[PDB]
């Protein structure tokens, strides 16, 4: 009956995790919003703005204390006292304005949540904003929780972006657990806090090009037949179910089209780069 | 008698935006636009294999990643000295064109429409402003108000599926979406097959039907209710366009041509005259006077006295210029859709053949929405043509090698406006990479000479008769379809 309450916050994100969620099927996004979750706060799509939006967010976090999912898209920058990501402004009772940093927002909301779900490689692992060359002290949710000594149930759903099936599936599994924990145990997580349901399979082991790989039949260029290994494919070091699930309602996937770039992995992008050089 | 209104977060845009206005005598009299989130892609990119840039830059934005990918692979093509095949060019246009359709539809419905349409009484459609001046408030005939609101809301809901189908179209030759795999230096990674072209075409026809039969009629109907919104949100009336969707192999001709319109006069676009100022932005420049992007610098400084935004301030010949569908449609001046020609006559008593026939009405809140809808139709006509031109089986990829030392620039138009990526290579690695994006031109702060950015300037004069429900401020801002991820990167 009751929908899962969700507060969806964005740090150093690109909105791609949100856009990927909009691509959900079975259920589609209309049914997700009207039947599955109560999306209480989401900066990209919600009707209210500014003071009203923030007041609503905090009201839900209070009313549904210990009973909402905090969804985090994007990384948390810690340099310069958090000032590389300002998420809003709060107007106290005297008229004075105070900016809210991503650090402050997560420190505030995470202890109020039932669970935090880091969607996307940015929030889960740091991803591109935390890659070599950045000067923002960009940090993952898990590292920020560790630094802050915040003990809150945390599930990572990585990918850049994650497949909507991974995000929907994980959230539904979490909510089912809360509603009946002995009938619906929490999904088993790997050492990096991501569900084995979606991230247990190795791409390469499950790849339809594996026969070609075994016969040393490698594509000389993108538009030639063969395994993609010499073109830079990171399937061998990447764990996701893309080979089975494919992308955009089964239309295509990275390996058929081009190469896997290892987007779900905690070392994406630096440990998967250069993208067009073999592993 | 001035009152300050501060809106942070300004929601239903992409990314982190703050808007501050001062209101006096029922109108905005000053404004400040602030982007509050920085990642520094131009710093992150340094030292990498230049080919990685077309994957890394897409993560600037998950709404418009194909635009960044396009600009990046074109910069690489230029720097690497490789010429794309006819079929590669067309395939890249099909991948990118499908997302133009997705982005405009996403914008109008899922970002803009809740300033006009009353949604159901469940989150995230509520809470909302108490006096929101919606269709249900404006239209005095209650049955007509309900019918028109339901008409709009049903389109919003249907558009959720239409935009998803657009991403099936992007994935067809792009691999997945957001963040395609299918565009690379040298062309595109998957040759279209007859079956997959037909598959794209079948989906496209459904999208095209929605555009012509639902979207265009809703926009013109909406404008006929909010005629006051064609008369405000004006701004500088300066626009720039770089050219998008090359229609031949030498990139001399485009669907929408490059050009500049400043102070009532058309001129050619000269990339030498673009520069960025940082006087009110959180960045340090090594030299005064603004910097051309080919010597651009990304040295963030959140402590810079007097600065208020992570967005730099691009100027063309020292003039603020806006970008986007209004800019492109004004510069190209294409013929209007048959729907637009008909409904302008029927609903407004306006005789209009070409975009410029809208006159002053183009440079307004509703004018920006009209431009975007018309451009969606115009792009659909083009995609329909490209689907006939694409040749199953014809090579889409040409080999290349990373040069030791080179430079290249990719020019295009993202759905939100003019986009370039500048790439400098040294020792086979990225030495400098500079991005001048669409919303960067729109949502920038004041330059060193105090000239307001286009959104800031367009806010001046916007009516705010109800300070507690300042709905026209957000309506103006959202008419520009801002993306703050792109603006700041
Ligand atoms: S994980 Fe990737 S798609 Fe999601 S916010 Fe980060 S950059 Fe964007
Ligand atoms: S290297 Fe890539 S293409 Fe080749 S078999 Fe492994 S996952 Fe498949
Ligand atoms: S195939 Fe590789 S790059 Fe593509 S979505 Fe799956 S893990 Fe990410
Ligand atoms: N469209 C789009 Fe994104 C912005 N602004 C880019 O470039
Ligand atoms: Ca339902
Ligand atoms: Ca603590
Ligand atoms: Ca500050
Ligand atoms: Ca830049
Ligand atoms: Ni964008
Ligand atoms: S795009």
């Amino acid at each position: 009956a009751k929908k899962a309450p969700v507060i969806w916050v964005q740090g150093q994100g690109c909105t791609g995790c949100s856009v990927s969620l909009l691509n959900a099927v079975h259920p589609r996004i209309k049914e997700i919003l009207l039947d599955v979750i109560s999306l209480e706060f989401h900066p990209t799509v919600m009707a209210s703005e500014g003071e009203m939006a923030l007041a609503h967010m905090y009201e839900i976090a209070e009313k549904f204390n210990g009973n909402f999912f905090l969804l985090v898209e994007g990384a948390i920058p810690t340099a310069k006292e958090g000032r590389y990501c300002i998420v809003g402004e709060t107007l106290d009772a005297k008229g004075h304005h105070h900016e809210v940093t991503m650090m402050e927002l997560i420190r505030d909301l995470a202890p109020k949540s039932l669970a935090t779900v880091a969607v996307g490689t940015c929030s889960a692992y740091g991803g591109i904003p935390a890659a070599e060359g950045n000067v923002t002290g960009s940090k993952s949710v898990r590292d920020f929780f560790a630094d802050e000594k915040i003990e809150k149930l945390l599930v990572n759903v990585p990918g850049c972006p994650p497949h909507p099936d991974w995000m929907v599936g994980t959230l539904v599994a979490a909510w089912s657990h809360v509603l009946n924990p002995t009938e619906h145990p929490l999904p088993e997580l790997d050492d990096d806090g991501r569900p084995l349901l979606f991230f247990g399979d190795n791409i390469h082991e499950n790849c339809p090009y594996l026969d070609k790989y075994d016969n040393s039949e490698f594509a000389e260029t993108f538009t030639k037949p063969g395994c993609k290994a010499e073109l830079g494919c990171k399937g061998p070091s990447t764990y996701a179910d893309c080979a089975k699930r494919r992308w955009n309602n089964g239309i295509n996937w990275c390996v058929e089209n081009a190469v896997c770039i290892g987007c779900v992995e905690p070392d994406f992008p630096d440990g998967k780069s250069p993208f067009y050089v073999a592993e | 008698g001035k009152v300050k209104i501060s809106i942070d977060p300004l929601t239903r845009v992409e990314g982190h935006l703050k808007i501050e206005v001062e209101v006096k005598d029922g109108k905005v009299v000053d404004a400040k636009c602030s982007g509050g989130m920085f990642r520094g892609f131009e710093q992150i990119l340094r030292g990498r294999d230049p080919r990685d840039s077309s994957q890394i830059v897409q993560r600037i934005c998950g709404v418009c990643p194909t635009a960044h990918c396009t600009a990046s692979v074109m910069a690489q093509d230029d720097a690497f000295g490789v010429k794309v095949t006819t079929n590669g060019r067309i395939t890249r246009n099909l991948i990118f064109g499908a997302n133009y359709l997705q982005s405009h539809i996403l914008h109008f419905y899922h970002l803009a429409a809740l300033d006009y349409v009353k949604g159901p009484d469940v989150s995230p459609f509520v809470p909302r402003y108490a006096n929101a001046d919606l269709l249900t408030d404006r239209i005095k005939d209650g049955a007509k108000a309900d019918a028109t609101n339901t008409y709009g809301l049903n389109q919003y809901l249907k558009a959720l599926e239409i935009r998803r189908i657009c991403h099936e179209m992007v994935a067809m030759f792009g691999g997945r979406m957001p963040h395609v795999q299918g565009m690379v230096v040298g062309g595109a990674t998957e040759i279209p097959t007859a079956d997959k072209v037909a598959e794209y075409a079948a989906r496209f026809k459904e999208v095209q039907k929605f555009v012509i039969e639902e979207y265009l009629p809703l926009i013109y109907t909406l404008g006929s209710v909010y005629t006051d919104l064609f008369e405000t949100g004006i701004g500088w009336k300066n626009v720039i366009a770089f050219g998008v969707f090359p229609e031949d192999d030498d990139y001399k001709t485009f669907l929408l041509k490059p050009g500049v319109y400043i102070d009532g006069k058309d001129e050619e676009f000269d990339s030498k005259l673009v520069k960025e100022y940082v006087g009110h932005s959180f960045f340090d420049h090594s030299a005064p006077g603004g910097l051309h992007y080919s010597v651009g610098e990304t040295n963030p400084n959140p402590d810079k006295p007097g600065a208020y935004s992570f967005v730099k301030a691009p100027r063309y010949k020292d003039k603020p210029c806006e970008v986007g569908p209004l800019a492109r449609m004004w510069v190209q001046n294409p013929e209007l859709s048959p729907v637009g020609q008909k409904l302008l006559k029927e609903l407004y008593g306006i005789e209009a053949k070409n975009f410029r026939d809208l006159g002053d009405k183009a440079f307004s809140i509703m004018g920006r929405h009209v431009a975007r809808a018309e451009e969606t139709w115009l792009t659909a006509v083009a995609v329909e043509k490209w689907l006939k031109q694409v040749q199953p089986g014809a090579e889409t990829y040409v080999k290349s090698e990373i040069p030791d030392a080179a430079e290249g620039t990719g020019f295009t138009e993202a759905p939100r406006g003019a986009l370039l990526h500048y790439l400098k290579i040294k020792d086979k690695k990225i030495e400098n990479y500079q991005i001048v994006s669409a919303t960067l031109w729109n949502a920038n702060p004041r330059d060193d000479m105090g000239q307001r950015g286009p959104i800031e300037e367009a806010l001046i004069g916007v009516p705010v008769p109800d300070i507690k429900n300042p709905v026209n401020v957000g309506r103006l801002v959202r008419s520009y379809d801002p993306x703050l991820g792109c603006a700041v990167h």
